């Protein structure tokens, strides 16, 4: 019904926030790589901004899309204050997780998960 | 006399009451339900957006000098459509008295920040947000407080399971801290402890 | 054997004064650092033994893990242990840096600073007294008297 | 009532100027705690010379744990799990079975002494005294491993320890 | 299978993937790789070590709770041999030294040691044996080094036919001997190259690809009685290569030709160091050798591992010899070798 | 203008997404090269790159032709 707006009274507004956010995560990467000191690329870093901006690309709620948002400035000013450590920067890529098997021959193998 | 029991303090109980017809008076567009419980402790139940007002109100008025505020929470409860609840703790000091004052929200409502009544609500309301989940509108500076840098989810929320989903250690490998998916040597041996006897008359619910 | 002789007393030499001069890390973390201020008071003096707190990892032998390590804390924990000069050590104390603790099943604590930092000596308690943790201390101090690194080293 | 921590003002006739004037140029008050720190220098240490001296300590004490046993022998435990429903840590595993002579008792009795928090609660609960807090507590260990005790180490602890046990119990159970 | 062996869990720290692992030499650089992973997978580890305890330490952290189990043995003792491999379906062979100290020759690391582990393995029922070998482990090679490493494969396959024989290229990685070696010249002036390095051919393979696929041959059931070569995706002149190395530490490059002899004796004047040398005559003998080219063994990519270039992991292990001018250089900052494929 | 026209098509044709051959300053991003939100944001602040000024948010959602990006960066000087 008629419900409060956070910040976007429509999916337009959000959709414009979401790009002005994306702007902001893409010219920040190179910064990141640099003052972190890590060892992958920038064309990296920014393919995982994609990734993780096109994870919630179902979302059809203006609400939500605010909240994401809000959640992804917040967190774009952690990486740039240098408050999170090149531990957090390199969470975001699962590199010591082993590739998790998606058939299910293979998961059958494996075990009893479903 | 009833060396066991705690004793009941009846004027306390009428002034309390007396103060809570008052407020509900003052300002009838919030103020939903006034209650006191048995321990003298006067609760104020508010419609979500007279925060301001309300605290405002309590704060400045003359007849309500409460300038302190002692906490501020919110309570997770699954099984309603508003399942934040949101409380403030005052304090009097010129009529040594507290009071309390609830509000109710959901994920996606705002709650008006009251940083500009309170400057204690700063911390607060950062810590209501970063357990919670719940948003402050006007909020100065409104981010994690409590939770590790970039954890994900509000661990306070009933449905959020006791160890988390992610665990940290060191790997050589890559010589840095890793998180992995949380998985316990020993699982944590859940106890049902309630008793399929009724304990407290005074609280029976109606069958419906 | 002359040689064998040799390196038996030096290395004798060098672990005497490893053991006999230790510098812990100011690090504490929580309720066990009190225990341990209370080891540093008169009445249990480590500073008799040998034992003196300094604030610079770069200037410290032993890391004395006493508390709780959160999930926020344990990188910086690491960062400190990784700026200690070897020869390092670590004693872990009380519960909460063994496993778990009392906060064993919780989203925000490592259980145990042995998933972090390699322990050498291991302090129960909750807290340990200041004489559990000189107890520690004295046997960590008889762990490095068995070191025989130059023996090693000669028959390498 | 209340009382005003500082609130006082100095005299300003000329000897109490003069006074001040001269704590300022002459180091008055500094030589006075130079002179409180030099006669707790002459004073005596309030050392203990351990571990040939040990502290005071008292039949409360929580320290190792241990199991006891009837003085036929009989271990007191009869596998209640009172103390693994009362421990605050979820430190105690316990399983049972009837014995070869159908008695209660346990086949695991597991204290995980890296989640134990110490604090006595398993030895209130116990309605045998079968589990106690010894006055043990240099037990410290050189890997993780050993600190998680099973049923053969605290029975051990309990037969090392059963003299000092039975001692300390003797002299607070009427506390109790 | 025995009920203790069957997996269990999610292949995580507190699971259980069903294997005991003997890992010799464990206390190096490729041991501390592979440890971690069989750790990582949630196994149980058992290492020999003749070392200071102290130098073990490193490993605690690599495994759960009772996880990794520390032995004592000794090379030249079936006895100690038998007492670690008792219990373990599989040993992994990873015993060597790029020098000889009085006590130990190349025979003694490289044929007796390996040989020994072999043949007691055998008698207590050890199922699986992994035995790494070198690259270019040849019975005519200049190198004594690679003379035993073919021996002491013949002795292993002779000892425990059904081995897995894993030949490495030349491992680079954070404690490898390979760009640091090379980026440590930097000390003593130019870089001394034999033939100014234009007659050598290298594909050096990552240590986190050795590793993979080194566990990956134990979770392999048609892997039993095989050989392998592990090399990387990339070869290289050692002129260019070594250029490379100097070009991400941000050093000055300046080769110079040294002739085979004058080179032999500078080696020969390192390798009277009682400590660790810092090069041998083998060592100068291995760097000169290029890098054989065996298409008909197997290999990574048949192991299921994709191997890692170069490019991608050259600056995790030459940043630390950059100067404060350069530390924060980025990675795409200094442009790729040629290759010669 | 020719030159700002050059400067666009070079910066486009780095753009990986983009084929050279399909590309002519005429085609449209969303209809002929088929790309998406995102990809045009990278491609405007790419612009933004190369001539030196900043190009907000409500201008840059009018630039889905090349034509119209030589004719803003024209506008503007
Ligand atoms: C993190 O939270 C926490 C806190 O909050 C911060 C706390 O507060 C606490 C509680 C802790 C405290 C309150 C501690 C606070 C205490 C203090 C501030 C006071 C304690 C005292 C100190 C800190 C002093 C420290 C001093 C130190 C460490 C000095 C020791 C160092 C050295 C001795 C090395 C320097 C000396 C050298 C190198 C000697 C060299 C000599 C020579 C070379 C001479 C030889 C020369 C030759 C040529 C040899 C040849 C000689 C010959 C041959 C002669 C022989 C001939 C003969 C005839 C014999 C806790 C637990 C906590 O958790
Ligand atoms: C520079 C100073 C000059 C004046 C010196 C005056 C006397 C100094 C007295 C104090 C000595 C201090 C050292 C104490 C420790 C003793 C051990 C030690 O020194 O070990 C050193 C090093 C030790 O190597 P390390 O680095 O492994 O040692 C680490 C320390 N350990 C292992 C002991 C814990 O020993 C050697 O280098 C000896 C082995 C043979 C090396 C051959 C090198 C040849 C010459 C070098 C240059 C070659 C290229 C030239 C190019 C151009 C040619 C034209
Ligand atoms: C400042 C300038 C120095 C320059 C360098 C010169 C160095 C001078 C040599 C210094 C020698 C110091 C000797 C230390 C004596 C040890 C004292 C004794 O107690 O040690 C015992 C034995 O310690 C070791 O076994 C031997 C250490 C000393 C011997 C070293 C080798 C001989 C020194 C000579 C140099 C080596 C050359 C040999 C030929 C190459 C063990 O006792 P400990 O358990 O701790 O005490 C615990 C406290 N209690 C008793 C209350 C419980
Ligand atoms: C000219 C003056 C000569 C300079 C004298 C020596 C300077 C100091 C050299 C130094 O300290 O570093 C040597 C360095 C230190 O190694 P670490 O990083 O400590 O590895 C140990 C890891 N645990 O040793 C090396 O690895 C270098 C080995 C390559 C040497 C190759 C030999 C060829 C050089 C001789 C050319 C001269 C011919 C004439
Ligand atoms: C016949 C005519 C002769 C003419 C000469 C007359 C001179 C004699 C009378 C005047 C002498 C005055 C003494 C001079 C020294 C005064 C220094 C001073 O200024 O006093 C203190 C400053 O001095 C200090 O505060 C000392 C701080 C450090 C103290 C820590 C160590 C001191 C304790 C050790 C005692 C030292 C003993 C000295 C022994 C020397 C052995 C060689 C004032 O500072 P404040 O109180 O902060 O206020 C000023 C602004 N309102
Ligand atoms: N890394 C490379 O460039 C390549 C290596 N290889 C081979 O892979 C294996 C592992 O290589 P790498 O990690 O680089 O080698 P390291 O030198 O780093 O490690 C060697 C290991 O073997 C142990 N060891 C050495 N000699 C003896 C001995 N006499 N008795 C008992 N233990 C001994 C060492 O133990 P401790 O420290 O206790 O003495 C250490 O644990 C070796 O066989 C090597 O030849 C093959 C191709 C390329
Ligand atoms: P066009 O506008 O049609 O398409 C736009 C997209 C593709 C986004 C969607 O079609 C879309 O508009 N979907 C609508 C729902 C939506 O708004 N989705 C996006 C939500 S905003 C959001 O998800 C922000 C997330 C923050 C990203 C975190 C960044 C972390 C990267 C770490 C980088 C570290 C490397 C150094
Ligand atoms: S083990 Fe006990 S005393 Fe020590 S930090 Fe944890 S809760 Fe505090
Ligand atoms: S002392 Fe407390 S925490 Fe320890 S086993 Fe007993 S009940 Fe559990
Ligand atoms: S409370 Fe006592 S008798 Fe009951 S299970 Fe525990 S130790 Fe045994």
């Amino acid at each position: 019904t008629s419900v409060k707006p956070i910040f976007s009274r429509d999916m337009n507004e959000a959709k414009r926030r979401v790009r002005e956010l994306y702007r902001a995560w893409y010219r920040e990467v190179p910064n990141t790589v640099h003052l972190f000191q890590l060892d992958i690329s920038v064309k990296q870093g920014r393919d995982k901004v994609r990734e993780m901006f096109m994870k919630n690309a179902h979302v059809t709620d203006p609400r939500v899309v605010d909240l994401l948002v809000i959640k992804g400035k917040m967190e774009l000013e952690e990486t740039i204050n240098v408050w999170k450590q090149r531990t957090h920067i390199m969470r975001f890529f699962h590199e010591t997780e082993a590739p998790r098997p998606t058939d299910f021959l293979s998961k059958f193998y494996v075990g009893h998960d479903p | 006399t009833r060396p066991t029991i705690r004793p009941r303090n009846d004027v306390v109980h009428k002034q309390l009451s007396a103060f809570g017809q008052y407020v509900a008076e003052i300002l009838p567009k919030y103020v939903q339900q006034v209650q006191v419980s048995c321990f003298n402790e006067l609760e104020i139940f508010i419609h979500p957006d007279g925060v301001i007002p309300v605290l405002t109100f309590l704060r400045d008025h003359t007849n309500a000098q409460f300038k302190s505020l002692a906490d501020l929470t919110a309570v997770d409860v699954p099984t309603r459509q508003n399942r934040f609840e949101i409380v403030y703790n005052l304090l009097s000091l010129r009529f040594n008295s507290r009071i309390r004052v609830k509000t109710y929200t959901d994920e996606l409502t705002p709650i008006e920040s009251s940083v500009t009544v309170y400057k204690a609500a700063n911390w607060y309301e950062r810590e209501i947000w970063d357990m919670f989940g719940v948003f402050f509108a006007n909020h100065p500076d409104l981010r994690r407080i409590l939770t590790d840098y970039g954890f994900e989810g509000h661990p306070f929320r009933k449905d959020f399971p006791l160890s988390g989903y992610v665990e940290l250690r060191y790997d050589d490998e890559v010589k840095r801290v890793v998180a992995e998916p949380v998985e316990l040597a020993q699982e944590f041996r859940k106890f049902d402890l309630n008793s399929p006897w009724e304990a407290f008359p005074a609280y029976r619910q109606p069958p419906e | 054997s002359r040689g064998e002789y040799v390196v038996a007393k030096l290395d004798d030499l060098v672990n005497w004064a490893r053991r006999s001069s230790l510098w812990p890390m100011t690090f504490g973390l929580a309720c066990c650092a009190v225990e341990m201020m209370h080891m540093a008071a008169p009445r249990y003096d480590m500073d008799r033994f040998g034992v003196v707190f300094r604030a610079s990892p770069r200037q410290s032998d032993v890391m004395i893990v006493a508390g709780t390590l959160t999930n926020k804390m344990a990188p910086a924990l690491r960062k400190v242990y990784d700026q200690m000069p070897e020869p390092r050590y670590v004693v872990s104390m009380g519960s909460c840096a063994n496993g778990g603790g009392y906060y064993h099943y919780s989203y925000s604590v490592v259980r145990g600073c042995d998933r972090i930092v390699p322990v050498d000596i291991y302090v129960p308690g909750c807290p340990p007294t200041a004489e559990a943790l000189l107890y520690g201390i004295l046997q960590l101090q008889r762990k490095i008297k068995r070191e025989k690194r130059l023996r090693i080293w000669y028959r390498r | 009532t209340y009382k005003f921590v500082n609130m006082r003002e100095p005299s300003m006739d000329m000897k109490s100027v003069t006074d001040r004037a001269a704590q300022t140029l002459l180091w008055t008050e500094l030589v006075r705690g130079l002179g409180m720190t030099l006669s707790y220098l002459f004073r005596e240490p309030a050392t203990i010379n351990y571990p040939f001296e040990k502290g005071p300590l008292s039949p409360r004490f929580r320290g190792e744990h241990a199991l006891r046993r009837y003085p036929s022998g009989e271990e007191r435990c009869i596998a209640c799990k009172l103390c693994e429903a009362v421990c605050p840590a979820q430190a105690i595993t316990i399983e049972a079975e009837p014995r070869a002579d159908g008695s209660r008792r346990t086949t695991r009795y597991d204290i995980d002494m890296t989640k134990c928090i110490y604090c006595g609660f398993c030895q209130e609960a116990c309605p045998v005294d079968a589990i106690v807090e010894g006055p043990n507590f240099e037990f410290s260990t050189e890997t993780h491993e050993e600190l998680l005790y099973n049923k053969e180490k605290l029975l051990n602890n309990g037969d090392k320890w059963e003299a000092e046990i039975a001692a300390n119990i003797q002299a607070d159970y009427l506390y109790r | 299978l025995h009920h203790a062996l069957i997996p269990h869990g999610k292949g995580g720290r507190s699971s259980v993937s069903g294997i005991v692992a003997t890992v010799f030499g464990a206390t190096g650089f490729l041991g501390r790789y592979v440890v971690n992973h069989l750790g990582r997978m949630g196994s149980q580890v058992i290492v020999p070590y003749r070392c200071e305890p102290y130098d073990t330490m490193h490993l605690r952290p690599m495994g759960d709770l009772g996880q990794i189990i520390f032995m004592e043995w000794n090379g030249k003792d079936k006895d100690s041999i038998r007492k670690v491999v008792e219990h373990s379906n599989v040993v992994i062979n990873l015993v060597g030294r790029e020098w000889e100290t009085k006590n130990f020759d190349f025979e003694d690391v490289f044929v007796k040691i390996p040989h020994a582990i072999a043949q007691v393995s055998k008698e207590a029922g050890v199922e699986k044996l992994i035995h790494i070998s070198h690259l270019n482990a040849d019975i005519k090679s200049p190198s004594r080094y690679l003379r035993s490493k073919a021996v002491g494969e013949k002795e292993v396959r002779a000892a425990f036919p059904e081995a897995t024989i894993i030949k490495p290229s030349d491992i680079f990685g954070r404690e490898d001997r390979f760009l640091n070696y090379f980026a440590s010249m930097r000390w003593f002036g130019g870089v001394p190259l034999i033939s100014l390095g234009k007659e050598t051919v290298k594909q050096p393979v990552y240590i986190v690809d050795v590793s993979k696929g080194i566990i990956n041959a134990i979770k392999d059931p048609d892997a039993k009685g095989k050989t392998f070569a592990f090399v990387g995706p990339n070869r290289y002149l050692l002129f260019d290569l070594v250029q490379y190395i100097f070009a991400v530490a941000y050093r000055p490059f300046l080769p110079y030709p040294l002739p085979h002899f004058a080179y032999r004796w500078v080696g020969r004047l390192f390798e009277v160091s009682p400590f660790e040398p810092w090069t041998t005559r083998d060592k100068v003998e291995r760097v000169h050798m290029s890098d054989m080219t065996l298409p008909h063994l197997p290999g990574l990519e048949d192991l299921g591992i994709q191997a890692t270039p170069l490019e991608l992991k050259a600056i995790e292990v030459l940043r630390r010899h950059r100067t404060y001018r350069w530390l924060t250089s980025e990675m795409e900052d200094v442009k790729p070798a040629k290759t010669v494929n | 203008l020719e030159a700002i026209k050059d400067r666009v098509l070079y910066v486009l044709k780095l753009y990986d997404k983009i084929d050279p051959e399909k590309l002519s300053v005429n085609s449209h991003f969303m209809k002929d090269l088929g790309l998406d939100s995102l990809d045009q944001v990278e491609i405007i602040m790419a612009m933004e790159d190369e001539f030196g000024f900043e190009i907000p948010d409500i201008d840059a959602e009018k630039l889905m032709c090349p034509q119209e990006i030589v004719d803003y960066i024209a506008d503007k000087k």
